[PDB]
């Protein structure tokens, strides 16, 4: 079939395509990692890290019981939890 | 763990065995160069 | 019941033998141009 | 003419609360100071008694072994032999594992 | 050749069976990774390899092989020269340049056409022999060490051997195996359990004593070749071109690398255990003997023990061999080891012995290889399907017995593949099927 | 601990032929 | 944070001292664990012989108390059964017999010290999963 | 203008380095059974 | 050679011959529910709306003429477990001997709409062919929908003229078939909220008439009469088989989940209804009660309603059946013939235990007492070898208040145990299995099939729609890809 837009090995070889991207490439590949480093994708998607799985004494797990006051719940959890 | 006197290469030791598998992946460069 | 053992085995071989016999007798003929 | 579990009712003798001498596997003879690895071999080799003490008067005891028996005997009980739970050797490998 | 007047890239190779090899290089190059390959890993096993560790607990594939031929360990499977192994992987490794060294040549700079400088033997695969006097090269070649084997094991300085007396120990074949009936014998022997043809093998004087054997045997083959053109029953039979020489000669690996990954899962001589895991069954025949024992010393009586099922825990009977191990473990009855050994009898394992005569540098051994057993995850999490992290260690036997299959296996289709596209040019339908002269739309209809 | 710079360099011995050679001439 | 000092902190006579300890220690403790091997002993159990198990408790019924950072270095360096009748060194990986396990002649009192308070230390945190198997994975 | 197969080797190389550096980080890293 | 799913098709042209076709499928359903239902109603047995409402004894379709209201039989008796008044011609019997007559009718008016297939009206004037005005056809038939939709939801269940529709609520169940006040609040979507549904009738009524009007009156755009090709019968399939899948899935939900247009009574009581314990907490308030204000723990739970307790019997949660667990609820437990008493286990010590339930998910299930506050104080042990816990070491025991046991209490070791495993599943009761030789498995609630069955139905009808609609659309290509390649 007759097929006409902008061609890829022309860019993927392109001499501006390596220029613009080299430096923003890996400005993503920072960026995402600083997200990790901060540490604020855990508070991001409430994603617990290692050093707070559980609390520190109890063996239990923090587990939503009601749907409604779900958010209670968390929190509470959360709460007494380190 | 080599002779004593070797100590300075346990670093490439490490590596030799990758070798033998990097061939299959050059032959490829070459016959990408090469157009097929 | 020893008999069944060997009744069994002419019955293999014979086979085995014809298996053999049949290939042996080269197949590069029996195709397309018998070449 | 109503026929009925064994093990389930000698569960409901002594035998469930403390150690059978006569019966119990010779697993739960750990659970005190000192008794599993020899003494069992002998508390549980040794015929079966009728009696509770019968344990103190086992043919070659130590001066100390003879101690420990008499410090422990405070869990040990008795109740008939049981076909069921003796036969097969099973008390000295009851299929139990950790 | 470039690329039209030749295949297409992915069956690049395919344009070097094209006139005369420009390279047998390619073949030699490679002939170098092989050989390098070892003075790679040889290098890097004995580069991680620890003394006391149990040479099968440390991922060693390589280096359980030149013990098993004596060197570096002497009395029990213990290591005390970390010097042998070193060497040996240092000299192929360097040994490899040589060899791709000039592969690397021949495929490039030299005549791209040995058909033409043909002169010494020289090339062309229809021309009957040729081949027929260059295979007959490489036979004398083979059975050149077969004696090369039988001096190490005869006059360089032994073998290991863990049945030799004393226990496993580094030991000089002395008298090798004459009589044919047995050297010979295994191949007409039982295939499945109980008797495998190649597999059984007690000891080394049958071992090397075969090998021998095999060299003269083989020698006498390349000095036959070498010497005469095939009979023409032979031509009669077997199409003849560079691929479908390729295409035999291929299916003879396939079947062979089974032969292998049947063998290094099953045996104990050639595959000590102490180099290499305990073999499989060992493995469920050791953790037998270890409860046979802690019961037995915990005050039971075994033999006489009714077992949960009808049968007996630690003693059941066989049908042929009246006594044995008894759990699931039966199926090994066949599984025999020096740790094992002693305590057997003439009906089969003997009550008295095992009774009063089982000593305790076996209930040991018989722990390890009762732990040390061949299960574990890709992981490497050595254990049953489902244990904790923790313990990790998969047996030699696990990774040699199952690449090789897996390999051996696609092998086998690679005998087919080139069998397939071979037979094909003996009518030259290969390249397709002639949309003018197809034998079927020009053949009595079936109906 | 160094073990990875020294492999780097072999890995991109390879490559670096095809360069040195793409440069030149030959192999076609 | 969570692997806090006095948590691994643990006792080390018979009469009431505690060790304390490190994470340096602790660490040995796991390498060593496995190393001096788990391979009957993987988890908290015992594969050769499953009645005897490795959590707290059992140490301490054991004779002489076994419960002691002290106790199982006595053990590691000569075994002896759970009746403390005989030695059962031939059989049991120990210093009084190096030539038997090879794993156990690097081992030193610094090493012996950490596979130790890796044993007494492993229950407080894991619970249950120390002494049982399968059951509780 | 730049040659095709020199870009492909580099994002190759790219997938190797950063694929091989995932199964490093499966041994200490924090999904590894220590 | 035309083949057979083909051959169906013939019509499509020719609304003759096809109104004879719809005039039967028509005329062969009507029979099957007079059918069935005679057959039902050939072996409902009403002796007890206690322990044997229909749902058991595995009704399907006589657990509507409920919901409409025919609520008995001209034998003297009702489901409800009336006496002395019986309902006029329209009572089950009724309702069948009626749908056999209609049937029958049909079959005839059906063999008519045949030979005589050619008439003026399904030939179009200006046409010199049979062709069918579908955009407005399709308004009338709208406009008697509502006006009937209306006509019935103000008309019947406001019990205005006729009866009420079956209603009730979550005590007895008290069941009854009342007239209903269209309440059009917002509660009035609480699909609980029985009024909430004469309302929407009277409601929907309303905007069908309108609507009707509207389509006889109103013309299609020719953009829309171009894309969904109307005028070409086959759209108006796909067009529908849609919406009828959906109205499916809908009654499926209503089906499963509860719904006053499927009562407690006339189903099998919601799956969902024993996930909770509603029945026991609901029961245990007024147990509660009764106690604390002056009973005998005795007087107290032979204070609870047969029927209620029965509710809380795993036995009747929908989900424990099984795909090929062939028949009626009752060739499962057996009959129910009375409640023994409620169950409550004793530990030796004396502390009360409960045993823990069996969720609807195990066909398997061991027995297990926990202590009131979810510790493990009884079990009945696998090992047994190295039990710690079990009824005979810890001296369970068993009391019984209400039912028929009452105040008697049991001690063996055994029959404690075994109350307890029969405990697992709710209330204890007593079944007759022998009468209809029961297996000692359970089945599944008419509720239960229902919802399985406009289940593969719907899931499978949304194929069709997306097989007709494409085939509506694509009538062009339906032959060939047209011999003409290249542009594109
Ligand atoms: C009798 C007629 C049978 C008719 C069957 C015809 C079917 C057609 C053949 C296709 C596959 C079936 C053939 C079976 C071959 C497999 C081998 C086998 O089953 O026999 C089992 C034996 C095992 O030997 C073992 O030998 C043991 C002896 O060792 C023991 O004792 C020894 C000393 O005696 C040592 O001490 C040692 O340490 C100790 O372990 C025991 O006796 C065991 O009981 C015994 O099982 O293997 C061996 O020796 C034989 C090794 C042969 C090489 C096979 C390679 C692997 C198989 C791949 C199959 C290819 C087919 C693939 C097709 C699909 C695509 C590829
Ligand atoms: C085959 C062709 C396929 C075409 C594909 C087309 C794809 C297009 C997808 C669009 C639609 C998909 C998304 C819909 C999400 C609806 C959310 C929902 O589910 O809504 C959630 C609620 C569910 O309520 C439930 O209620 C239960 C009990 O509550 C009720 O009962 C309790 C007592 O137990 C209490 O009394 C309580 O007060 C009372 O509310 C529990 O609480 C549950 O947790 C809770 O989920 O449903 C409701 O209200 C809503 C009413 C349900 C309508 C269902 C329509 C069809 C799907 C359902 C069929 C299920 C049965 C299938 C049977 C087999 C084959 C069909
Ligand atoms: C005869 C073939 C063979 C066999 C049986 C083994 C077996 C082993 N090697 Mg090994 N190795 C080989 C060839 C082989 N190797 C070659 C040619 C090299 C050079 C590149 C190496 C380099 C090497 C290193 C550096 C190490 C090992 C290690 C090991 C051990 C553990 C590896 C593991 O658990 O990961 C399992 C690996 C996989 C499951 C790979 C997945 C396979 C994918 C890619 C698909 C494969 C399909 C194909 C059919 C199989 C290819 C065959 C193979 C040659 C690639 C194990 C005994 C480790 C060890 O024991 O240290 C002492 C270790 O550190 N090897
Ligand atoms: C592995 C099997 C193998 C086989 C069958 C061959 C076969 C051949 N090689 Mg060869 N080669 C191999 C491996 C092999 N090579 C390897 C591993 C290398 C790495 C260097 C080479 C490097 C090489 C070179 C540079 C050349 C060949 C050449 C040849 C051809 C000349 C035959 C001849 O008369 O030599 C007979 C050789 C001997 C009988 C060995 C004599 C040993 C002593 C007495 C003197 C040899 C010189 C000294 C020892 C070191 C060699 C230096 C080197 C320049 C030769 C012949 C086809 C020549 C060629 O171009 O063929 C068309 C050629 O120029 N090869
Ligand atoms: C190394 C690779 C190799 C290759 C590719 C070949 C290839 C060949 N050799 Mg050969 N050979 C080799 C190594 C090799 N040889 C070695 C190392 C020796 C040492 C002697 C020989 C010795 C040798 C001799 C003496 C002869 C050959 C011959 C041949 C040619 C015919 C072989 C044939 O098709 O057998 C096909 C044979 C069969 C399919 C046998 C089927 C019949 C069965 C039933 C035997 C019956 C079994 C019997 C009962 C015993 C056990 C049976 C069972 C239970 C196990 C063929 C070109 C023949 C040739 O023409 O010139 C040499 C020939 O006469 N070779
Ligand atoms: C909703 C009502 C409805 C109506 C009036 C029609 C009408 C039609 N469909 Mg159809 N269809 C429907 C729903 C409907 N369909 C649904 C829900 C699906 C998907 C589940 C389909 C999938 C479908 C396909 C793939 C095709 C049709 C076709 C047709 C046309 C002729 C096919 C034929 O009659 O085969 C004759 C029927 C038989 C010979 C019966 C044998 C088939 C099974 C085994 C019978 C089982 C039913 C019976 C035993 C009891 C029925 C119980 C009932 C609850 C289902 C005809 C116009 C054909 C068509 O016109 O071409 C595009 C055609 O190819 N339909
Ligand atoms: C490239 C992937 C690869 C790797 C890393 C290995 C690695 C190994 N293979 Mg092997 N193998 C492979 C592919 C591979 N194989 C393939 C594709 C096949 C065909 C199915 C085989 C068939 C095979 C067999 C039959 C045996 C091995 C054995 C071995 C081990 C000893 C090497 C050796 O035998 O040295 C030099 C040769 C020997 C030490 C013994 C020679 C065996 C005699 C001479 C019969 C013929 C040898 C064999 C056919 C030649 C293959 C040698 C190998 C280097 C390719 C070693 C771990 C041996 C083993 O099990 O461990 C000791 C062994 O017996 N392999
Ligand atoms: C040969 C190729 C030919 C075709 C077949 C190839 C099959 C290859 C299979 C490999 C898949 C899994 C990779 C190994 C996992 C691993 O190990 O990497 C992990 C994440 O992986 C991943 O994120 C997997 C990435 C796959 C996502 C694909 C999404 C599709 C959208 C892509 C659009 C692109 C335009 C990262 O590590 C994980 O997380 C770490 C925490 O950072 C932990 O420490 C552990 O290491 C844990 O494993
Ligand atoms: C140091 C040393 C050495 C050297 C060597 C060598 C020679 C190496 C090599 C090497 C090599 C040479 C390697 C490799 C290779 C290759 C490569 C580097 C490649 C590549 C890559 C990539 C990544 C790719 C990719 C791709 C894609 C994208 C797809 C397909 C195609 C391709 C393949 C292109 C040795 C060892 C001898 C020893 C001595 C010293
Ligand atoms: C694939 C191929 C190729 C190539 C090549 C080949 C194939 C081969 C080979 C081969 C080779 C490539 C070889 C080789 C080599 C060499 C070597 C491998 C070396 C070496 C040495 C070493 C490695 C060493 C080191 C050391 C020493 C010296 C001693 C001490 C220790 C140390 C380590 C220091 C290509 C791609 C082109 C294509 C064609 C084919
Ligand atoms: C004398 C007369 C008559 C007669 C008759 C009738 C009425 C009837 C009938 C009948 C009927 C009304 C019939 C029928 C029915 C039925 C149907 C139509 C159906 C069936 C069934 C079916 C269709 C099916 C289904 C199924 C099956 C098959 C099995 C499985 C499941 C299913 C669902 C799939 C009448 C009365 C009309 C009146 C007039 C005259």
């Amino acid at each position: 079939g007759t097929t006409g837009e902008r061609p890829f090995s022309d860019i993927i070889t392109s001499v501006r395509y390596w220029v613009i991207h080299s430096i923003t490439i890996p400005a993503l590949f920072i960026a995402g990692w600083l997200f990790v480093s901060t540490g604020l994708a855990y508070d991001v998607f409430g994603t617990p890290r290692p050093d707070s799985y559980y609390a520190q004494e109890q063996r239990s797990i923090p587990l939503v019981t009601d749907r409604f006051e779900a958010k209670q719940q968390v929190e509470t959890f959360l709460e007494q939890l380190k | 763990k080599l002779p004593e006197a070797y100590a300075i290469f346990d670093p490439l030791v490490d590596v030799l065995p990758v070798i033998p598998v990097l061939f299959f992946a050059l032959a490829f460069v070459v016959q990408a160069a090469v157009g097929f | 019941m020893e008999t069944l053992k060997i009744t069994v085995y002419i019955v293999v071989t014979f086979f085995v033998l014809l298996f053999v016999f049949g290939f042996l007798s080269g197949d590069p003929a029996r195709n397309p141009k018998r070449k | 003419e109503e026929l009925v579990n064994v093990v389930d009712e000698k569960l409901g003798t002594a035998y469930g609360e403390k150690i059978d001498l006569n019966n119990t596997n010779i697993a739960a003879f750990i659970q005190y100071r000192g008794l599993y690895p020899t003494l069992a071999k002998l508390i549980v080799k040794n015929a079966p008694y009728e009696s509770v003490e019968d344990v103190l008067n086992i043919p070659g005891l130590t001066e100390r072994q003879k101690q420990i028996l008499r410090e422990n005997l405070e869990h040990f009980t008795v109740t008939e032999v049981e076909t069921a739970l003796v036969e097969g050797g099973d008390r000295y490998n009851n299929g139990l594992y950790k | 050749d470039q690329e039209s007047s030749g295949f297409a890239w992915w069956a690049g190779n395919a344009r070097l069976i094209n006139l005369s090899g420009k390279l047998l290089g390619a073949h030699v190059a490679h002939a170098g990774l092989i050989v390098f390959w070892a003075g790679a890993m040889t290098l890097f096993e004995l580069a991680h390899f620890i003394p006391e560790k149990p040479m099968y607990e440390q991922g060693l594939i390589l280096i359980p092989h030149i013990a098993t031929l004596g060197w570096g360990v002497g009395p029990g499977g213990e290591v005390v020269d970390t010097f042998p192994f070193f060497v040996v992987g240092v000299v192929h490794l360097i040994s490899s340049a040589v060899l791709g060294f000039g592969g690397v040549y021949h495929a490039i700079r030299g005549p791209e056409t040995l058909e033409e400088y043909s002169s010494f033997f020289g090339y062309d695969w229809k021309d009957k022999n040729k081949m027929t006097t260059i295979l007959g090269f490489h036979l004398i070649v083979l059975g050149i060490g077969a004696l090369l084997l039988v001096a190490k094991a005869m006059f360089f300085g032994g073998l290991y051997d863990t049945w030799a007396p004393g226990g496993g120990d580094v030991r000089v074949i002395t008298n090798p195996t004459l009589d044919p009936r047995v050297i010979f014998g295994y191949l007409l022997k039982s295939p499945f359990g109980g008797e495998g043809w190649i597999v059984s093998v007690n000891n080394l004087e049958d071992v090397v004593g075969g090998h021998i054997w095999i060299g003269l045997i083989c020698i006498a083959g390349g000095i036959w070749h070498i010497l005469t053109t095939p009979f023409g029953w032979a031509r009669r039979a077997f199409i003849w071109s560079g691929e479908a020489y390729l295409s035999y000669s291929l299916g003879a690996l396939s079947m062979m690398g089974f032969i292998a990954t049947c063998f290094v899962w099953f045996n104990n001589t050639v595959y000590p255990s102490e180099f290499y895991g305990p073999t499989g069954p060992e493995a469920s025949q050791a953790q037998a003997m270890t409860f046979l024992i802690r019961d037995q010393k915990l005050g039971a009586n075994v033999g006489s023990a009714q077992g949960p099922t009808g049968l007996g825990k630690y003693l059941m009977r066989s049908p042929t061999g009246e006594i044995i191990f008894g759990g699931e473990t039966m199926r090994f009855w066949d599984f025999r080891g020096p740790w094992l050994e002693p305590l057997r009898g003439p009906n089969g394992l003997d009550l008295n012995k095992i009774k009063n005569d089982i000593q305790p540098w076996q209930e040991r051994r018989a722990a390890e290889y009762m732990t040390h057993a061949p299960l574990g995850s890709l992981n490497s999490v050595g254990g049953v399907a489902t244990e904790i992290n923790s313990v990790n260690f998969v047996s030699p036997r696990s990774w040699l017995a199952t690449s090789h299959f897996v390999l051996a296996f696609f092998f086998l289709v690679g005998h087919l593949w080139h069998a397939g596209r071979a037979r094909a040019a003996a009518a030259g339908f290969e390249k397709g099927i002639d949309r003018e002269s197809e034998p079927v739309l020009s053949m009595p209809s079936l109906d | 601990i160094a073990q990875l710079t020294m492999i780097a360099m072999i890995g991109i011995a390879g490559p670096m032929i095809i360069f040195l050679l793409a440069v030149r001439r030959g192999n076609l | 944070a969570e692997l806090t000092p006095e948590v691994l902190t643990v006792p080390l006579n018979s009469e009431g001292k505690t060790i304390t300890l490190t994470e340096k220690q602790y660490l040995e403790g796991k390498r060593l664990f496995q190393y001096a091997c788990a391979s009957c002993h993987v988890g908290g159990i015992t594969k050769t012989n499953p009645s005897l198990d490795l959590r707290t408790e059992t140490l301490a019924l054991a004779t002489p108390p076994r419960d002691n950072i002290e106790g199982l270095v006595d053990y590691m360096k000569n075994p002896t059964t759970y009746d403390g009748e005989q030695e059962i060194a031939e059989v049991h990986p120990s210093l009084r017999s190096a030539d038997i396990f090879p794993k156990m002649r690097n081992l030193t009192e610094k090493d012996l010290v950490a596979i130790a308070g890796h044993i007494l230390v492993e229950p407080k945190i894991l619970g249950d999963k120390w002494g049982g198997g399968k059951v509780y994975y | 203008r730049i040659p095709l197969w020199i870009v492909a080797t580099v994002a190759g190389m790219g997938v190797i380095v950063i694929v091989g550096l995932f199964f490093y980080g499966a041994y200490a890293g924090l999904g590894s059974s220590l | 050679g035309l083949p057979w799913y083909r051959v169906h098709t013939v019509l499509i042209n020719d609304p003759g011959r096809l109104i004879a076709a719809h005039l039967m499928h028509t005329a062969l359903v009507a029979g099957w529910a007079g059918s069935m239902a005679l057959y039902e109603l050939a072996t409902f047995d009403p002796s007890d709306p206690v322990l044997n409402p229909m749902w058991r004894q595995g009704m399907f379709v006589l657990p509507f003429m409920a919901r409409l209201g025919v609520t008995g039989s001209w034998s003297g008796w009702s489901i409800t477990g009336e006496t002395g008044i019986d309902p006029g011609f329209w009572s089950f019997e009724g309702v069948a001997l009626a749908h056999i007559v209609l049937s029958g009718l049909l079959f005839l008016a059906a063999c008519w709409h045949w030979v005589y297939w050619d008439l003026e009206l399904f030939r179009d004037p200006r046409t010199g062919e049979p062709a069918l005005d579908l955009p407005k056809m399709f308004g009338i038939h709208l406009f008697l929908a509502g006006l009937l939709c209306f006509g019935f939801g103000a008309f019947h269940l406001t019990g205005l003229f006729g009866p009420g529709m079956w209603v009730s609520d979550p005590y007895g169940l008290t069941g009854s078939v009342q007239p209903v006040a269209p309440e059009w609040g917002p509660d009035g979507f609480n699909p609980y909220n029985p009024g909430g549904v004469v309302a929407h009738h009277i409601a929907a009524g309303i905007v069908g008439i309108i609507a009707g009007l509207f389509h006889i009156l109103v013309r299609p755009p020719q953009r829309l009469y171009k894309a969904l090709r109307m005028g070409n019968i086959e759209t108006v399939l796909s067009s529908s088989i849609a919406a009828v899948f959906f109205a499916a899935f809908v009654v499926a939900g209503t089906m499963w989940y509860g719904s006053a247009t499927t009562p407690i009574e006339l189903f099998g009581p919601t799956r969902y209804q024993w996930d909770s314990s509603y029945f026991q907490q609901e029961i245990n308030r007024r147990v509660q009660a009764s106690l604390a204000s002056g009973a005998t723990l005795e007087e107290a739970w032979s204070a609870i309603p047969e029927k209620l307790a029965f509710y809380d019997y795993i036995g009747n949660n929908p989900a424990k059946g099984g795909l090929f667990r062939t028949g009626p609820m009752n060739k499962g437990d057996g009959i129910a013939q009375a409640w023994k008493g409620h169950a409550v286990f004793r530990n030796k010590e004396g502390e009360e235990l409960f045993v823990r339930r069996m969720p609807a998910f195990f066909e398997s299930f061991p027995v297990i007492l926990t202590d009131k506050n979810g510790v493990v104080k009884a079990d009945i042990p696998f090992r047994r070898a190295e039990s710690k816990y079990s009824f005979e070491q810890q001296g369970v025991t068993v009391s019984f208040y209400g039912g028929e046991l009452n105040g008697q209490t049991f001690t063996d070791p055994p029959t404690v145990k075994s109350y307890a495993r029969k405990a697992i599943f709710g209330e204890i009761f007593e079944f007759d299995t022998e009468t209809l030789n029961s297996d000692g498995i359970f089945r599944t609630s008419p509720r239960g099939w229902f919802t399985f069955a406009h289940a593969v139905f719907a899931l499978l009808f949304f194929f069709g729609h997306i097989w007709h609609g494409a085939r509506t659309l694509f009538r062009d290509v339906f032959s060939g890809i047209d011999p003409e390649l290249s542009p594109e």
